[PDB]
RNA sequence: GUAAAUG
DNA sequence: GCAATTTGCATTTACCGACAATATCAATACT
DNA sequence: AGTATTGATATAAGTAATAAATGCAAATTGC
């Protein structure tokens, strides 16, 4: 076990550059047993444990001291936050690692020629049992850099390379909004689409109870998120706070175009199908007309479109000649 | 052929004459042909192609651009003919009633007189023209200002017919016809494409749309660009045959059609407007009253006589410019030719911060070489056209007053190589007045200006065998002209000198050199006019005085003074800086300070003049910043009553940007009691015209249109005011709008007297014959102008235009003199039920002096019975002494401050007020 | 946005 | 009344890391 | 009532954010 940051000590503390974190073991206990995390990991102990964005720490140290994982490092560089992580865990097995991981030149220098980390690679069979990564970029300031570690995925440029791990992110609500819509609902967009297609999701806690309308009824329905008192957040000032449990999935499509399409055709995400494919390039239209057989589809609005059906546009793209190149950037 | 040396051959004024009607008469042909917009000859050419390739019969792909746009023309003609019938089934319906229509007819009027057959030449040249002209090349432009660009292209084109014979339409018009008719071209922009089938193979052969509408994230929003087939950039690139139908604006060769209303003058066949008014209906709407009653005739007149100089171009000095040109080295002015951008070598930190400071310098140092030799392409292309040719520029104000030339690219306003390539037209009798000046003008070029007239002619005499031998051999010789602070002007005036030294008798010589008759500081020499300060005319050249005493040199002498204190106290800067003062700088600075200068620009400029005397290499900006911050305080120590009179102004910009209206105002404006600013600085120059400055906020909203939502500033709709831009330019501003009516009523003057006069803002030009007329005219214009108490007219003017205006101010609630104000907000609060409204509050002041608006006598009476808020301040003498909550303050402005005893018939016997 | 020119 | 916050005279030309951003969606104002 | 209008939020994702440094402090408006 550690020692787990208190409420006085979380107190004294002043800039926590506009990050919302809890303090609470039973709401996170709650979320613990929510998530059920020993089902997809038979051996937890071997676990490698990469933590981003620790901030307070609350949510590492109640992580290590319900598993007791092999390895557990945090990556962080505010220098207050670092000094308080630093001052709380002296001696502890909890690995203290100054770095910034906006920069993927920092994954790029950690993993290999300085081996400060070293991720157990696995295939795209089954979710690895070894490598996790827990995230928390409640900061409103920079929240795409959610997007680009979403499609590092797709790109397996980053550690993604090294199978399918599971990164626990601590996501503002809003934000949580956006990439869980499901299609017909307001906060569908390439963040929810990019959900689909990577990963799948599993909401397992919110602060306010009266954001949950935004959400997909039958989605909560199956879900049954662990909710807890919106003053259990430090800065009060900030927006509520959400989790989501990403694990990548098997996919088969080439994820450059991929891109290309669904984010020339999300920018027109009410115009329906029979115009909005005029975007792609030249001609697209006339030949999507031509060519799709679901006339369902047709008519279906960009907002009601699937992951399966985006990637059947994509292969029709695939199909096209005249496919004007993707990287005219 | 050479027309300049034909005149110049021909000695007899009759058949001088005589030439310029013929040259004239000849000309008239020639401009019409430069100035013609190919609306008309693209088509025709278009035409002409396709039916060339029909008749052929063989179809070849490289030659079927023009046959293309041809077939885009015809395919695009009937649709927009089908939009026009739209519109004319739309608004011509006898019921105004909207019916819930699903459709816009604003942009309707826009374009129902004629859009139907010159458009889709405008909008495929337009669209062609911008292949990648909004660096959309990753090909393409941005929509916003296609739109636009469009828009803008049509409002010229009907200002072409009206002017054969809605002053102003909005951006949002202009992108929404803009939109519409891309769009209209793009559903019908088909061209054939080849391309591999991966399923084949094999080449697949049809047809795609041209341009096809897309939009494109750069740093997180969206841009909607218009791109263009690939297909098609290769075609268009190998042809380079532009064709565009506006054609650049360049000097003409025909006597410019005189200023007679704010909207006609200048230019044969296109349209200028008499202000530079950049975007604002106020100044359009002031200008165009303004012209309808007719109090800016002499400003007309002004204009006029300063545009009728014909010029030329000098041969000679256009001869040696050409040699160096073509020689292309390193040269004083001239950059020359660059091969290559060299990389710095590549890092595998300090070290790489180091290589990327080398390459921001490098490419910098390439970026400004390639833009001075590109201009100087231009300058001299011009100029090498307009050799032997009549050269007329018909001038323009902006929206101060100051004249400017209207073809941009060669003109006098340039830099010193494009002054001394041009020389006036006509000749005039030296004569021993005219040799004097002359030899005055080349020393004054030559810098020392500083010294007295009969120092300056011993000088131009004593360097006799160096303008002989710099004019014998331009280069490889002694290069003497190099040596000066305006070598081409140098070299032009040295190469006459030279001829006349050549000539037997002096007094023979026709001359061709313009004349320099500059002054100093015209703001400061304004300023002490306006004050009747003796001390600042004593100080600036205006009174009579036997030797010139420079300003420059006066206020260098000063910081020299103060720099020396700093080199005792021990600064090192200062040590070093102290041998080191240069009068260039503390003349720019001092110029430049009267013109409400900021501190950036002030040091920007102080770096600028110090990088080439080398005190500090590269890093320029913290020496001239620590020059400033000494050099505006001796400034401001020395100028007293000048620093009066523009806080004065400034103070008085201020309360009338916080001013409030009455009648706009007794409409609620939706803010309730928190007021919306609306009201600019205005007033009349001497001359008369209007001077309103433009400062606004102005923010960007997002207009409707087919193709998507442009998001733009339309500057058509009410805005409120910037308080701090317009308190910052009210000085200059009125500064500026005193030189320029000084300008033009010298310019009047002279063309009465009959002269030439070229003249660049201050600074006069003449031959050297009629330099002393002109002198003699500048003292009596100037004399006249401020023979009467302008600041005093100006502040009774602001209190007549603002008169019925109520400041806001928020003076303490507590003061015992609130009960009054209290009471009647009490009583008003009584009848509106809740706290008093400023908005009731301004209807009642208003319905106080409604009463008094009719002469009837009973609506007098009950008026004079009335009580508003106001009238309990009307009876405090100082209410800015007396000055929380807010409350409504009636308008005060100053009091003028003092005025000096000044005599202008006294300066007018000072030779040295324009040297 | 950057750079140069002119008063 | 205070306090911290934003940016400055006129025009002209050329250039590029690069420029006026656009689409829903809700809250409210109009006939 | 019922369309019409205006204000706000997301969009991509390396032209980052936070707060730590600086400024020209002076004229400005934040509250």
């Amino acid at each position: 076990s550690v020692p787990i940051p208190g409420i006085k000590d979380i107190s004294k503390l002043k800039f926590f550059y506009g990050f919302k974190y809890l303090w609470n073991p039973t709401v996170y206990n709650k979320i613990f047993d929510k998530l059920d995390l020993t089902k997809t990991y038979k051996h937890p102990e071997e676990l490698k444990v990469l933590d981003l964005y620790p901030g307070v720490g609350i949510q590492s140290a109640i992580f290590y001291n319900k598993y007791c994982p092999r390895q557990y490092s945090l990556l962080e560089k505010r220098s207050s936050l670092y000094k308080f992580l630093n001052a709380k865990f002296e001696g502890s097995p909890l690995q203290i690692l100054k770095r910034d991981p906006y920069d993927w030149s920092t994954y790029s220098n950690l993993i290999d020629e300085e081996r400060i980390f070293v991720p157990e690679v696995q295939s795209s069979d089954h979710i690895n049992d070894k490598f996790l990564t827990v995230a928390n970029v409640t900061g409103e300031g920079s929240e795409g850099l959610i997007m680009q570690w979403l499609s590092c995925i797709g790109n397996k440029n980053w550690l993604y390379r090294f199978g399918k791990v599971k990164m626990l992110l601590w996501m503002p609500s809003t934000t949580a909004r956006k990439l869980l819509a499901r299609p017909g609902m307001h906060s569908r967009s390439k963040c929810s689409v990019v959900r689909e297609a990577f990963t799948d999701t599993k909401l397992i806690a919110i602060s306010d109870a009266n954001e949950l309308k935004g959400f997909d009824s039958q989605c909560i329905e199956e879900w049954d998120p662990i909710l807890f008192s919106a003053a259990e957040i430090w800065p009060t000032k900030g927006k509520p706070i959400a989790l989501v449990e990403m694990d990548p999935i098997d996919f088969d499509f080439d994820v450059d175009n991929w891109d290309y399409v669904t984010r020339h055709l999300m920018i027109l995400k009410r115009t329906p199908l029979n115009t909005v494919m005029d975007s792609l390039g030249h001609g697209g239209q006339q030949y999507f007309n031509s060519r799709i057989t679901d006339k369902d589809l047709l008519k279906k609005c960009p907002i009601d479109l699937t992951n399966d059906e985006f990637i059947y546009l994509t292969k029709l793209f695939m199909e096209w000649p005249f496919k004007p190149d993707i990287l005219m950037d | 052929i050479n027309f300049f040396e034909i005149y110049n051959s021909l000695p007899t004024l009759e058949e001088k004459k005589a030439f310029e009607s013929a040259l004239n008469i000849f000309n008239q042909d020639r401009q019409k042909v430069l100035e013609n917009r190919a609306t008309e000859a693209a088509r025709e050419r278009w035409k002409h192609d396709f039916e060339e390739a029909k008749a052929r019969g063989d179809i070849s792909i490289e030659k079927n651009l023009n046959v293309k746009l041809w077939k885009w023309y015809n395919e695009m003609l009937p649709l927009v003919k089908e939009e026009i019938n739209h519109c004319r089934s739309l608004l011509s319906e006898k019921l105004s009633d909207k019916k819930g229509l699903n459709k816009v007819d604003t942009n309707r009027l826009g374009y129902g007189p004629y859009l139907t057959l010159i458009d889709p030449g405008k909008m495929c040249v337009i669209t062609i023209l911008e292949l990648l002209k909004l660096n959309s090349t990753g090909e393409g432009m941005r929509t916003a200002r296609a739109v636009i660009s469009v828009g803008k292209a049509i409002e010229m084109e009907f200002r072409s017919e009206q002017v054969l014979k809605k002053i102003l339409w909005p951006q949002s018009i202009r992108a929404r016809i803009g939109s519409v008719l891309i769009s209209m071209l793009i559903q019908v922009a088909k061209v054939s494409v080849q391309g591999v089938d991966p399923v084949t193979k094999a080449k697949v052969h049809g047809e795609a749309p041209a341009f096809a509408h897309g939009y494109q994230y750069h740093n997180g929003s969206k841009l909607g660009v218009l791109k263009i087939h690939k297909t098609l950039i290769r075609q268009l690139n190998g042809e380079r045959l532009i064709a565009s139908v506006q054609p650049q604006l360049l000097p003409m060769l025909v006597e410019p059609k005189p200023w007679v209303n704010w909207r006609s003058g200048g230019y044969h066949y296109t349209q200028s407007t008499l202000l530079r008014t950049k975007d604002s209906p106020e100044q359009v709407a002031y200008l165009k009253a303004a012209s309808d009653n007719g109090d800016i005739d002499r400003v007309y007149d002004g204009l006029n006589v300063l545009g009728r100089t014909p010029w030329t171009v000098n041969r000679k000095v256009f001869d040696v410019v050409s040699q160096v040109w073509n020689k292309g080295e390193g040269f004083l002015d001239i950059p020359g030719a660059q091969d290559e951008m060299v990389l710095p070598p590549a890092p595998p930190p300090s070290i790489l911060r180091a290589w990327k400071l080398q390459v921001k310098t490098i490419a910098n140092k390439f970026s400004s070489d390639r833009s001075n030799r590109c201009d100087t392409n231009y300058k001299l292309e011009i100029a090498r056209a307009f050799l032997g040719e009549k050269l007329y520029f018909p001038h323009n104000l902006d929206f101060r007053g100051r004249a400017y030339p209207l073809s941009p690219h060669f003109n006098h306003l340039g830099n010193d190589m494009s002054r001394g390539l041009l020389i006036f037209w006509h000749g005039k009798k030296l004569g021993p007045s005219g040799l004097k000046w002359l030899k005055i003008h080349l020393s004054n070029l030559f810098g020392f200006d500083k010294l007295p007239l009969k120092d300056r002619v011993a000088f131009t005499e004593s360097h006799l065998q160096d303008i002989k031998d710099s004019a014998e051999n331009p280069l490889t010789g002694d290069r003497w002209w190099t040596t000066a602070d305006k070598p081409w002007q140098a070299l032009a005036t040295c190469f006459e000198l030279n001829e006349v030294m050549k000539m037997d008798n002096p007094e023979e010589f026709i001359s061709h050199q313009p004349v320099h008759q500059d002054g100093t500081c015209n703001g400061l020499q304004h300023y002490a006019a306006l004050g009747g300060d003796v001390e600042g005319a004593t100080q600036v050249n205006l009174v009579p005085s036997d030797k010139p005493q420079d300003v420059y040199a006066h206020v260098a002498r000063l910081v020299q003074k103060r720099l020396e204190i700093a080199a005792e106290k021990g600064d090192e800067n200062a040590k070093i800086l102290k041998d080191k003062i240069t009068r260039k700088v503390v003349k720019q600075t001092v110029m430049t300070n009267v013109y409400g200068v900021t501190y950036v620009g002030a040091t920007f400029q102080i770096a600028k003049q110090l990088s080439p005397i080398f005190d500090d290499r590269k890093e320029s900006l913290d020496f001239s910043k620590y020059l400033t911050k000494h050099v505006f305080s001796a400034i401001r120590e020395l100028f007293h009553s000048a620093h009066l009179i523009q806080d004065w102004l400034g103070e008085s910009a201020k309360r009338i940007s916080k001013s409030i209206r009455l009648d706009v105002d007794e409409k609620s404006f939706k803010n309730g009691n928190k007021p919306d600013f609306m009201s600019s600085v205005i007033w009349t120059t001497p001359l008369g015209l209007p001077i309103v400055q433009p400062y606004r906020e102005e923010s960007k909203k997002q207009v409707e249109t087919n193709l998507q939502t442009v998001f733009i500033s339309d500057p058509f709709a009410v805005n409120p005011v910037n308080a701090r831009r317009q308190k910052a330019g009210l000085p200059p501003n009125f500064i500026h709008s005193l030189d320029a009516s000084h300008m033009l009523l010298s310019a009047a003057e002279c063309g009465k007297q009959g002269l030439d006069f070229a003249s660049v803002h201050d600074s006069y030009w003449t031959h050297a014959s009629d330099i002393d007329t002109m002198n003699v005219v500048l003292r009596e214009q100037f004399i006249k102008l401020h023979e009467v108490d302008l600041v005093l007219r100006l502040k009774e003017e602001f209190d007549q235009r603002y008169k019925n205006y109520v400041k806001i101010g928020k003076l303490k609630r507590s003061t015992d003199l609130a009960q009054k104000i209290i009471r009647i907000r009490k009583d008003l609060s009584r009848k509106l039920g809740r706290s008093t409204t400023l908005a009731d509050e301004i209807y009642f002041e208003k319905k106080r002096q409604e009463l008094l608006n009719s002469p009837l006598i009973e609506d007098r009476n009950v008026g004079e019975k009335m009580v508003t808020t106001v009238s309990l301040f009307e009876d405090i003498t100082d209410l800015d002494a007396l000055e929380g909550m807010s409350v409504l303050l009636p308008l005060r402005l100053p009091e003028i401050p003092p005025k000096g005893d000044f005599d202008v018939t006294v300066l007018r016997n000072s030779q040295y007020f324009f040297s």
